[PDB]
């Protein structure tokens, strides 16, 4: 099958930015490819026909262009609704198919987030399990890691972690992680901590819990 | 005008088959190839084959040929994409859209859940606000099946600075998710924090009140 490579696989762009995706075919299909906007949670949208040709409607700052096995789409100018995730494909050959996606997420200053911990309810324990929450919250760029600690031991494997879609006002991400432990566990140890890296700290940032 | 109505949301055992829809209108049915593709939140969009309706041929990407089925009834200008032997990896949307030198149209999309985990409501547990200015607080929504949970705050009055994150899935198969709010820390002591929840597959709805210790 056709592998179709994206590049870059992210960008962060300001409006007015000219921005540039690249796709790259490991096959020659000809000027067989068209691109799409997509946005969390919705179904694509069509943006170009052909390699360069503008599908009805679509405003004049979106461009394609491309021949064989590179492709380029290009938005002149970038408007406030641009922001989203783009998608080339190819028709030329069976099976059809699709790149990775680029994500075009706004620019901002960067933002070191706030780091709050939560211990397991009362409530909770009763059932015989206990979540340890840590929040990052409004935090710029998305890349940040948590590791939890209990009584300074590095924790593997008992976590799950998520992270929020942009914020589209104030451009940052919010994470949280929870740390599971059976009630039994979580009673036999006494610190509780998750540890915090991001580009906005010079150094890790820990908040901790003692339980009781 | 041209419209690509999918039938509503899918939850599936493994090993069952499902069967999603698209109603056509504002054009000629018979005219146009109709495809399907799906979308996972971790193998991108995959192409999954076409019909031509009113011409039973139908064709299919190798990877789903063999429990992949397309039809089309020219009479009710409705297209049909039935997979079967279905697996946890088939949990995605699926989409239906007609083709012109690339996809211009696209149905608004199919959620299917592979599981076989059973409808449960879950249980909600406040995330309790700490002993500078800002304060975070929050409710965990724990063990619940299968997916949506909705979560406001103080009956939708409380809407700047929360944050409900996507669910994680467990390995009890069930889903977990939290909501967060961050406010000034003078109002822990004046105002009540309530969070809202409701899971309909359940008819689950819960308030919880968040305070301190």
């Amino acid at each position: 099958d056709i592998q179709m490579t994206q590049s870059p696989s992210s960008l962060s762009a300001s409006v007015g930015d000219r921005v540039t995706i690249t796709c790259k075919a490991s096959q020659n299909v000809g000027i067989n490819v068209a691109w799409y906007q997509q946005k969390p949670g919705k179904a694509p949208k069509s943006l170009i026909s052909s390699a360069s040709y503008r599908y009805s409607g679509v405003p004049s700052r979106f461009s394609g262009s491309g021949s064989g096995t590179d492709f380029t789409l290009t938005i002149s100018s970038l408007q406030p609704e641009d922001f989203a995730t783009y998608f080339c494909q190819q028709y030329d050959t069976y099976p059809f198919t699709f790149g990775q996606g680029t994500k075009v997420e706004i620019k901002r200053t960067v933002a070191a987030p706030s780091v709050f911990i939560f211990p397991p309810s009362d409530e909770q324990l009763k059932s015989g399990t206990a979540s340890v929450v840590c929040l990052l919250n409004n935090f710029y760029p998305r890349e940040a890691k948590v590791q939890w600690k209990v009584d300074n031991a590095l924790q593997s494997g008992n976590s799950q972690e998520s992270v929020t879609e942009q914020d589209s006002k104030d451009s940052t991400y919010s994470l949280s992680s929870t740390l599971t432990l059976s009630k039994a566990d979580y009673e036999k140890h006494k610190v509780y901590a998750c540890e915090v890296t991001h580009q906005g700290l010079s150094s890790p940032v820990t908040k901790s819990f003692n339980r009781g | 005008q041209v419209q690509l109505v999918q039938s509503g949301a899918e939850v599936k055992k493994p090993g069952s088959s499902v069967k999603v829809s698209c109603k056509a209108s504002g054009y000629t049915f018979t005219t146009y190839y109709l495809h399907w593709v799906r979308q996972a939140p971790g193998q991108g969009l995959e192409w999954m084959g076409w019909i031509y309706p009113g011409n039973v041929h139908a064709q299919y990407n190798e990877k789903f040929k063999g429990r992949v089925t397309i039809t089309a009834d020219k009479s009710t200008s409705t297209a049909y994409m039935e997979l079967s032997s279905l697996r946890s990896e088939d949990t995605a949307v699926y989409y239906c859209a007609r083709s012109w030198e690339g996809f211009p149209y696209w149905g608004q999309g199919t959620t299917v859940t592979v599981s076989s985990a059973s409808t449960k409501g879950p249980s909600v547990f406040p995330l309790a606000p700490s002993s500078g200015g800002t304060a975070a607080l929050g409710c965990l929504v724990k063990d619940y099946f299968p997916e949506p949970v909705t979560v406001s705050w103080n009956s939708g009055a409380l809407t700047s600075g929360v944050h409900t994150f996507p669910a994680v899935l467990q390995s009890s198969g069930l889903y977990s998710l939290s909501s967060v709010v961050t406010v000034p820390s003078s109002s822990l002591g004046t105002q009540t924090y309530i969070c809202n929840v409701n899971h309909k597959p359940s008819n689950t709805k819960v308030d919880k009140k968040v305070e301190p210790k």
